[PDB]
């Protein structure tokens, strides 16, 4: 402590009766920590923890022989945050006993880790000036696999869970001290929270006069509230048990910190609270809910790539790692390997892998508001249009689970509304609120819809738009605006009869409307050749899997790109694509082909732009976009289908 | 009326001086060793035979069968009485509640003053310090009762129901006692919860805060208080004995403590418990009276039926080789012929093993698709695979169609949600989902049989509902008629897609009207060399098959390779084949080895699955 | 219908120890030949030495001294019962049958000067001299009505709760039928009992010189009512009670003080 | 499962200026428990624990504190009794239970119920003149002296009552009154509604008599002392209320101090008696000092009669102030001792008390000696053949109409039964 406000922590609920009993040594009633025993502890911890296993690549600014947490004490010096993100992994390992108390009693024995972090920073600094004394995040404890499992033995422990957010209402304010003033003498007070209630003063302290104090509403202080829907995704997931719909709460800090569509860990406290026959009567239910009061949410995953808060944040690669993907870059087949690194298990649909690899790295964001032109798609879409067990489904659900902010449609399960928003009853305020659709969930992301045939037009139609302007304008009968939808569509089609017949034109067994296809800058034809060599290395491929480039190069190699790369095209290139397009549309102009309009020109500056960004040229070249024109072009099979046949 | 310090002496006689020989043939005192354990904290439930107790006492367990809930807690409080007495040792604190119960019982000793008489409200309640739950277990001379006939006559009884679950809530925590602590005192305050709603304290009736006449206001948390396990569950009468034009009666079953998580919905169960009222108060009762629900308080919950949760004879059948012949004539010993039909469906309920080869999951499901004429008993089949499969979900037409298939929204009741109710494929999510007239299904429901099967998964993007559910289900479809009517969509999705056609023949059909004769005439098919397995010796087999994941040998790869090839040159010469053939071979030759339970599979499973997959391709032509 | 009592322990000991107490065949018979003078008498009370009680049964000795009401109940019942079983005819002409006591009181044998407020619920014996003496009225316990339009005859019975908390309904007596046709009270029919009160004063010889007197209140209801007169010394056993007020939304802690006699004897 | 309703349990209080009333409450059983009287030479004893027990176990349930051990154990203590006797004495009268039951633990059966335990208290401060009560000292504790003119009969005040609702029939039981003249509101409304939701009347409670914990009270006319009371001037009154074991401590005429509590009549807040917020007062008694055989006094006696010359000394030792007449001196002590009375078995009786004549001329000192032997005789009455100032001298009976009580007016007679 150095005179520092100590702020309270609205997600530990409200403070408890606190009360020590001796066993004959003075624990916590009810429990089994001591206050010094674990602050000595927790000092301890900090003071001398090192990781041995810990790699420079997943610490960043890290030492792995100095103590692991003092320097992030030292962080936190130099920054105004005073937040100490700390392992329960780690904590598991240095002292495991504390790890159980930590997790068992969160509320009782956060606090005790907050004083020793207070005390050990501001013994370190004595100058050092912080808006309020940092504050403790435990993260990372044991994955519960199944909310579901959980038990009412768990109640009030610090669980940790995954899953995507579904909603964030709106900042709930919260009472923390009410201010109060006399209506005769106007005599001031203030009555801080105290477990969960204020205590009105119901006399004056300078006139005495009884129940003349009144609480001044915008005078009082309050703290930032928001219920936050999240749906989990259970690693342990048991026959006929369907998906769980969470309540998570966050506090002051943690408020609109997770947008719709994200997919968080989430480690907090498992709270049980009751249920109210009326919300105008105080009889509650014999059986309570539960909800999530959040102490630390996780970005990070292993089997995904980064996202955009990750991408945008500044300090994610170390100055090894930057230089490693630059030789990386440097190396002149690195298009390649990402194509093949991608869907490792997927046989030589080299192709598709590298126009799906385009895609993940994406065009150029461009700011044409000053030329009133509108908003630019800087998104690839890709259509897969193939015989069922073509693999289609398969890549799709690859990338589904790859990328980041992903949505996954099929077929007829979907519908407008659903896509775009629609109005439902929020049961837990009672108010009607707007829910989003896939469509916007996917907003900075991707929307693989599957059975992107048997897609009703009532819901097709959606899609214009959104491919389109990146816009989805809803005018409801109460709410009228227009939502951000800035995704990119992975599509999968079937031909008509579900098998491409070898007699129609490319268009006549597609059977999508010119309107729509003209959208997607990409569409592959994955058609079976009968080919002795493929069949047989396929079977060798497919058996080989029945019994027997890194994962995070790739990652790190997108991440750095998304962040620093923003191609912008040279001249060459400029007539290039100038070129490019004219031939396009002289091809293109057979009968029963895929015919070409400008959006074909603008496909090809997004393909080129996104090559370029996949070299880190940061200059689109003609390389760039002759590499366009061979993916567009391979893509329907242009060279081996004649200009007036299939 | 009854010594109730009689029945507790009674009943301690019992659990302590009862003994079985159970434990291979020695003598075993059966509850004694029960008491040890939960008196250690290594058991929580214990189950008290109401045939043991019969054994020796038999008016006891009449007085129980008509006063459950009274001799429900004799025995509970009993069980507590004599569980110091059989304490061997410090039990290791797993549990918080059990921290709180060890500093509850050290302070009121430290505090006991022993002499001394507190009020019969200062003392702890004896829910707040259990830690266990007696349950019981229905006397067999007590007939099962319909759950239509279990009426007002016998409330507080004891009875036992068997029905199909329907509905069941999740596992939610409901306050059996709530603990509030004072603000001036720092004594406790318990409320032992009864009613379904209790309306919490305000004021400590503490001593200390008594005395002092001052403020006391008391907080409750659920820190100290006791919660359970709390399930609700809706049990539905079965169709034989429903009356002749009715629809099944419902009953809400309340599940508690450990017998949670038992059942799930779709389940065939037997349930034994308590029928008892709850209190209708808060409603404008138009008739005068204290009008009350129904429930049954589950005491024994056990999967019967259809899912019930070894000896030298059965090592012996499975070490016969023709045990895989003699599985398949079992299955539907009654339909005459299609015995390549039924080894397919064999194949079908075994399965073959899952992959997970670098981020993408190969599902061993095998899909089938039993087309044909009419009358070729393709919906005897569906069924008899419905009756004989675990979980089995045999779906029509239409009556099942949309939301009954796919999982939509429901409100709840305890606690007033929007729950997601899964369809026929959730309720099916990891068995058997027997579609029939798959061909005149909607076409939202074929896409989204195809979406499972492709998947086995459902996404669904609708107004009430976003999301993406589980069905790891084995389709065995039965549609009728590319012949006249064989979509590619069926042929590149099914991995074994049969034509049954019925040309006509005296011989075989003269062979299959003797058979159908026979039947109709002794209610069973005719004798055989064979007598055909038992339904719960098939289940038992396959399910012991299943967990019995046999592996490829990179041997065979060659094998399976050439005959990939071969099947795709002759498919190219003739007037359908890919990857997902090749896949379906792969399954079906893991799903022989894994009949022959064993942990390689060979060339014989390699030819079997080929053989088959010949037999239906050239029924096609 | 309303909440009746199926099993009650501590009655069913009472009664069976009384009833015990009250035969008397492998005993000398001194109560068995009692209850048969009072048949032969046309009586309805008996008289129970206390002495004889205790000396065969310590516990509802002890018990009847200090919890009387509920414990002379048990006994009433029990005398009944077995003047049943001697004769039933004789004992379904009287409703109920009364317990007096006599002999010796160890502490319950006070004045009207000690009859404090440590005695009450407990039996005690006051020996004493009669000073007010008021009239013997009728009070009725079973009223019977006629109604001349229906010509319907009802019965209103009325519990005796001259100690015991009383309401409103118990002591309405009704005049009108359900649809307010004029009821009359056939006194031949209906059932009265004779009620007095008395007042025993401290014996003047044995009350202290100095000092005023001090006088109890006592209740005699029938069998009891002329048996003393003003002046009269008479040892007086029975119930010290408290008498209920009347209604009413404010009370002092004041309560009135009475002695329901269970017999009374001459000097 | 909403049919039933368990009650609601609670713990000890484990765990945890002003002092609250529980510490002082643990203070008050500490000095009962822990005050020592004696000497290591003379040993100690814990007179009040001891007192307590004997007192439990002969019946009485009460016992005297003395406000000096009181205040040299625990000052503050006495301080707050004095200056708050109510709640104090409440306290007091709780711990002294305690310790009461603590003490005398294992009862045998039949006693088993812990009993109330009186506390009354004495000091050796000297009393307030009655004419000092002013309105300072209201709701204190003050000890004043008086003659007692009049003492109402001992009536029933009830400290608990039990009130049943006359529609469900449900019950309040143990309402704690408060001590002394006050009076208690009965509840108007049913609480115990949520058992039916057809709803119980307004002030629907009825007393019920034999659930009531009743005690002992008497009212007391305490007038000034005669002495006290100035020239000219009228005799101040005050109004005494005595409680379960002051009730006929006193009797009308004894000279007293009273220590108690200065307190108003309080019953509800509401031609002659044009005055506004006056109340009648009175004093709320908790302890009455009346104002005027050993083993060692029994050898003593013994041995004195043993002496040869006990005649002679006693009788040389009664009126030793009077010159001669040793012949009537021995003729008083042979009076003071009286003779032997009896009973034949036929039922008469013979008289053992000696009469005695004084004849003489009026120089002699024959009222000195009367006067001596009524001073010394253990019960004597000296008067005059015409009785005495508004005291007689045999009995009278006289019926009051009103009461139809027979007062029995005392003579010297009947004032002096069994003595002189
Ligand atoms: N192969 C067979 N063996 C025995 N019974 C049969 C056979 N085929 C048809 N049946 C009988 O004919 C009736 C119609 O069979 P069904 O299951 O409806 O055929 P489908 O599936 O073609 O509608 C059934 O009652 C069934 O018992
Ligand atoms: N024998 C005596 N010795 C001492 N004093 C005496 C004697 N006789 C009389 N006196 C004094 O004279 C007073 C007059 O006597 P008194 O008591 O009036 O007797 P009485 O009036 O009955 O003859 C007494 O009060 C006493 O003090
Ligand atoms: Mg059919
Ligand atoms: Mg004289
Ligand atoms: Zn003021
Ligand atoms: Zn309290
Ligand atoms: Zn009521």
């Amino acid at each position: 402590v150095r005179g520092t406000p100590v702020r309270q922590r609205p997600d530990l609920g409200s403070a408890q009766k606190g009360l020590q009993v001796d066993l004959q040594k003075l624990v916590i009633w009810g429990t089994d920590v001591n206050v010094a025993a674990c602050k000595e502890n927790f000092q301890r911890f900090l003071q001398r923890f090192i990781d041995p296993l810990a790699k420079e690549e997943e610490n960043v600014g890290i030492d792995i022989t100095e103590p692991l947490y003092m320097q992030r004490l030292g962080e936190i010096n130099v920054i105004g945050e005073p937040f100490l993100n700390v392992n329960c992994e780690h904590i598991k390992s240095f002292d495991k006993n504390l790890y159980r108390q930590l997790i068992s009693y969160p509320q009782e024995v956060i606090p005790t880790f907050d004083m020793a972090v207070n005390e050990i920073f501001f013994d370190r600094y004595p100058d050092s000036i912080l808006e309020h004394q940092i504050q403790v995040r435990p993260f990372n404890a044991l994955k519960t696999k199944n909310m579901r499992n959980l038990n009412p033995e768990d109640i009030d422990q610090l669980i940790t869970i995954s899953g995507m957010v579904i909603r964030t209402s709106q900042l709930i304010p919260e009472m923390q001290e009410a201010f109060f003033q006399c209506q005769v003498c106007a005599h001031t007070t203030r009555v801080e929270m105290d477990r969960g209630r204020i205590a009105e003063p119901s006399v004056c302290g300078r006139c005495h006069t009884t129940h003349s104090m009144a609480l001044i509403h915008n005078r009082s202080l309050f703290s930032d509230k928001q219920m936050i829907k999240l749906q989990e995704s259970p690693e342990d997931m048991p026959a006929g048990q369907t998906p769980h719909t969470v309540i998570l709460f966050a506090h002051n800090d943690l408020v609109d910190k997770v947008q719709p569509g994200d997919r968080v860990n989430v480690t907090g406290i498992y709270r049980a609270v009751p249920i109210r026959v009326n919300p105008r009567v105080s009889n509650v239910k014999s059986v309570y809910k539960t909800h999530i009061d959040v102490i630390h949410y996780r970005k990070t995953d292993a089997k995904r790539l980064h996202g955009l808060d990750e991408e945008a944040e500044q300090k994610l690669f170390s100055e090894k790692r930057v230089e490693l993907l630059k030789e990386l870059s440097r190396k002149p087949d690195i298009y390649e390997r990402l194509a093949s690194a991608l869907a490792p298990s997927i046989y030589e649909h080299e192709d598709i892998k590298k126009g799906i690899l385009l895609q993940l790295f994406g065009g150029t964001r461009k700011d044409f508001s000053h030329t009133g032109r509108g908003k630019f798609r800087a998104e690839i879409n890709i259509l897969l249009c193939g015989d069922p067990g073509t693999s289609k489904s398969q890549l799709l659900q690859y990338v589904y689970n790859l990328v980041p902010r992903g949505q996954y449609t099929s077929g007829k399960g979907s519908s407008a509304v659903g896509l775009t928003a629609y109005v439902m009853k929020d049961p837990e305020t009672r108010q009607l609120v707007l829910q989003t659709g896939a469509l916007v969930l996917s907003d900075n992301g991707i929307c693989c819809i599957d059975e992107f045939d048997k897609m009703n037009e009532s819901t097709r139609s959606v899609l214009h738009e959104v491919m389109e302007q990146q816009t989805l304008s809803i005018a409801k009968a109460g709410i009228i605006c227009q939502l951000n939808a800035r995704t990119s569509v992975l599509a999968a089609a079937n031909p008509i009869e579900s098998q491409w017949n070898p007699k129609k034109t490319t268009i006549e067994n597609i059977q999508l409307p010119h309107t729509l296809l003209s959208r997607f800058d990409l569409i592959f034809l994955m058609l079976d050749p009968q080919d002795e060599a493929y069949d047989r290395r396929l079977a060798h491929h497919l058996v080989a899997l029945y019994y027997q480039l890194d994962m995070a190069v790739l990652k790190d190699y997108i991440a750095y790109a998304h962040s620093t790369i923003m191609p912008r095209l040279s001249e060459e290139a400029s007539q290039a694509l100038i070129e490019a397009y004219v031939d396009m549309r002289k091809i293109g102009s057979s009968r029963g082909m895929v015919s070409a309009y400008p959006r074909q020109l603008e496909s090809l500056i997004r393909l080129a732009e996104a090559h370029a960004k996949v070299r880190l040229s940061n200059k689109v070249e003609a390389i760039d976009v002759e590499e366009a024109k061979r993916l567009h072009r391979e893509a329907l099979k242009q060279s081996a289908t004649d200009p007036r046949t299939g | 009326l009854k010594d109730y310090a009689l029945e507790k002496e009674k009943v301690k006689k019992f659990l302590q001086e009862f003994y079985q020989d159970d434990e291979l043939g020695k003598k075993q005192f059966k509850y004694g060793n029960q008491l040890v354990r939960l008196a250690h904290r290594e058991q929580v439930a214990l189950y008290v035979d109401l045939d043991d107790v019969a054994e020796d006492d038999p008016e006891l367990v009449d007085s129980i069968c008509e006063n459950a809930r009274r001799y429900a807690k004799l025995f509970a409080d009993a069980v507590q009485e004599l569980l110091p007495q059989y304490k061997e040792r410090e039990v290791v604190n797993k549990d918080v509640l059990d921290v709180y119960i060890e500093h509850r019982l050290m302070m009121e000793q430290r505090s006991r003053d022993p002499g001394m008489v507190r009020s019969p409200q200062n003392q702890y309640p004896a829910e707040l310090m259990r830690r266990f739950e007696l349950y019981f277990q229905g006397p067999s001379s007590n007939k099962p009762r319909v759950i239509r006939e279990v009426r007002a006559d016998s409330v507080g009884k004891l009875v036992t129901v068997r029905g199909i679950v329907t509905r069941v809530s999740e596992v939610k925590p409901k306050m059996v006692v709530a603990t509030y602590t004072c603000d001036q005192c720092g004594a406790e305050t318990y409320q032992p919860i009864q009613s379904p709603t209790f309306m919490p304290l305000i004021m400590c009736p503490s001593q200390e805060c008594q005395t002092n006449r001052s403020g006391g206001r008391l907080y409750l948390q659920t820190r100290g208080s006791r919660f359970i396990k709390f399930q609700e569950m809706k049990m539905q009468e079965h169709s034989d004995q429903v009356p002749v034009g009715n629809i099944p009666r419902s009953i809400t079953v309340l599940v508690e403590g450990e017998n949670t998580r038992i059942a799930q919905p779709g389940d065939h169960v037997s349930v034994t418990g308590i029928f008892l009222p709850i209190l209708r108060t808060g409603f404008r009762q138009v008739v005068q009276g204290l009008l009350s629900e129904t429930y049954l308080e589950a005491h024994r919950i056990v999967k019967m039926n259809k899912s019930e949760d070894l000896t030298r004879e059965e090592l012996r059948q499975i070490a016969e080789e023709d045990f895989y012949e003699k599985l398949a004539a079992s299955i539907a010993p009654e339909i005459y012929g299609h015995e390549d039909v039924k080894k397919a469906l064999l194949l079908l309920l075994v399965g073959g093993v899952d992959q997970s080869p670098r981020g993408m999951k190969i599902r061993g499901n095998i899909n089938i698709c039993l087309m044909g004429d009419p009358g070729v008993a393709k919906s005897q089949l569906l069924s008899y695979i419905d009756r004989l499969a675990p979980r089995s979900q045999y779906t029509t037409g239409r009556g099942s169609s949309g939301v009954g298939l796919t999982a939509a929204v429901l409100r709840d009741s305890v606690s007033g949600e929007l729950t997601l109710e899964g369809g026929a494929l959730v309720l099916a999510d990891q068995g058997v989902c027997c579609i029939d007239e798959f061909d005149k299904m909607a076409e939202a429901d074929r896409t989204a049989i195809h979406e499972v099967m492709e998947q086995q998964t459902i996404s669904i993007a609708k107004a009430g509902i976003l999301t993406t559910l589980n069905a790891r289900c084995s389709i065995l479809a039965a549609a009728n008629p590319q012949n006249i009517q064989l979509p590619a969509a069926l042929l590149s999705r099914f991995d074994l897609l049969w034509l049954i056609q019925d040309r006509p023949d005296r011989d075989n059909d003269l062979r299959l009207a003797q058979h159908i004769t026979y039947v109709h005439q002794h209610s069973r098919q005719p004798p055989s060399q064979f007598e055909p397995l038992d339904m719960k010796l098939m289940r038992r087999y396959i399910a012991m098959c299943r967990e019995k994941q046999p592996m490829v040998p990179e041997s065979l790869a060659d094998y399976i390779t050439a005959a990939y090839v071969e099947m795709r040159r002759e498919a190219w010469a003739s007037k359908y084949t890919s990857a997902r053939t090749l896949l379906a071979i792969l399954r079906l030759s893991t799903a022989l080895a894994r009949l022959r339970m064993v942990d390689v599979v060979e060339k014989e499973d390699v030819n079997e699955a080929i053989r088959l997959m010949e037999m239906s391709k050239d029924s096609l032509l | 219908a309303g909440t009746v009592v199926l099993d009650d322990v501590e009655l069913r000991e009472a009664q069976r120890d009384y009833l015990d107490f009250l035969d008397d065949e492998e005993d000398q018979g001194i109560y068995q030949s009692k209850v048969r003078e009072l048949i032969s008498d046309n009586q309805y009370r008996l008289i129970v030495n206390v002495n004889d009680l205790r000396r065969k049964n310590e516990k509802r000795a002890n018990r009847l001294l200090n919890n009387a009401f509920e414990e002379l109940v048990a006994f009433q019942r029990a005398l009944k019962d077995f003047v049943a079983s001697i004769d039933a005819t004789y004992a379904k002409q009287y409703e109920e049958f009364y317990v007096g006591l006599e002999g010796s009181f160890g502490s319950k044998h006070v004045s009207p000067r000690t009859l404090t407020s440590c005695f009450l619920s407990c039996v005690v014996c006051v020996e004493g001299i009669v000073t007010k003496c008021s009239l013997v009225r009728p009070k009725v316990v079973r009223s019977v009505h006629y109604c001349p339009a229906t010509k319907k005859t009802i019965e209103r019975r009325y519990s005796d709760l001259t100690t015991l908390v009383a309401f409103p309904s118990s002591s309405v007596y009704p005049t009108k039928d359900e649809e307010n046709n004029p009821l009359e009270t056939e006194y031949g029919l209906s059932v009265y009992k004779d009620h007095q009160t008395i007042t025993i004063q401290e014996m003047p010889e044995k009350a202290p010189a100095g000092q005023l007197p001090r006088s109890v209140d006592v209740i005699l209801d029938d069998d009891l009512v002329d048996k003393a007169k003003p002046g009269d010394r008479v040892q007086v056993v029975g119930t010290y009670r408290c008498l209920p007020g009347k209604k009413g939304g404010y009370t002092s802690g004041t309560f009135r003080t009475v002695l329901i006699a269970c017999n009374v004897k001459q000097m | 499962s909403g049919f039933d309703d368990p009650g609601i349990f609670y713990s000890d209080s484990f765990g945890g200026g002003q002092a609250r009333k529980s510490q002082l409450q643990r203070r008050f059983k500490e000095f009962l428990r822990q005050y020592r009287v004696g000497t290591d030479r003379t040993g100690f004893t814990f007179k009040y624990r001891d007192e307590l027990k004997r007192h439990y176990n002969l019946g009485e349930y009460w016992i005297e504190v003395e406000m000096e051990d009181l205040a040299s154990f625990d000052e503050d203590l006495a301080d707050y009794l004095y200056k708050q006797p109510a709640e104090h004495l409440q306290l007091l009268e709780e711990a002294a239970k305690e310790v009461a039951d603590e003490v005398t633990r294992p009862r045998p059966s039949g006693e088993e119920v812990l009993q109330d335990i009186q506390v009354m208290l004495k000091s050796d401060a000297s009393p307030s003149s009655i004419r000092s009560l002013k309105s300072d000292m209201m709701s204190h504790l003050v000890k004043i002296p008086g003659i007692i003119i009049a003492a109402s009969a001992v009536r029933a005040k009830a400290t608990r009552i039990s009130i049943q609702c006359r529609s469900c029939r449900n019950t309040l039981t143990n309402i704690a009154m408060r001590p002394g003249l006050e009076g208690y509101a009965l509840p108007r409304k049913c609480n115990t509604d949520q058992a039916g939701r057809p709803k119980c009347p307004l002030d629907p409670y009825f007393i019920m008599p034999d659930k009531c914990k009743c005690v002992d009270f008497q009212t007391l006319k305490l007038q000034e002392l005669p002495d006290a009371v100035p020239h000219g001037e009228m005799p101040r009154h005050m109004q005494l209320y005595c409680d379960r074991y002051l009730c006929d401590k006193v009797v009308p005429g004894n000279r007293v101090t009273i220590m108690g509590i200065y307190s108003i009549k309080k019953f509800g807040l509401t031609r002659d008696r044009v005055g506004v917020g006056i109340r009648s007062s009175y004093i709320r008694v908790l302890g009455i000092q009346v104002d005027t055989v050993s083993p060692q006094e029994e050898e003593e006696f013994r041995r004195l009669a043993a002496l040869p010359n006990v005649y002679e000394v006693i009788s040389k030792s009664i009126a030793p102030s009077i010159f001669g007449g040793t012949d009537m001196k021995k003729a008083i002590a042979c009076l003071l001792f009286g003779g032997s009375r009896k009973r034949l078995p036929d039922g008469l009786t013979r008289r053992g008390d000696i009469n005695l004549l004084m004849l003489g001329d009026p120089g002699t000192a024959k009222s000195q000696l009367l006067k001596f032997v009524e001073k010394c005789s253990p019960i004597g009455v000296y008067t005059s053949g015409k009785g005495s100032s508004a005291a007689g001298l045999t009995a009278s009976v006289m019926r009051d109409p009103s009461s139809r009580n027979f007062i029995m007016e005392g003579g010297a007679m009947v004032l002096a039964d069994g003595g002189v």
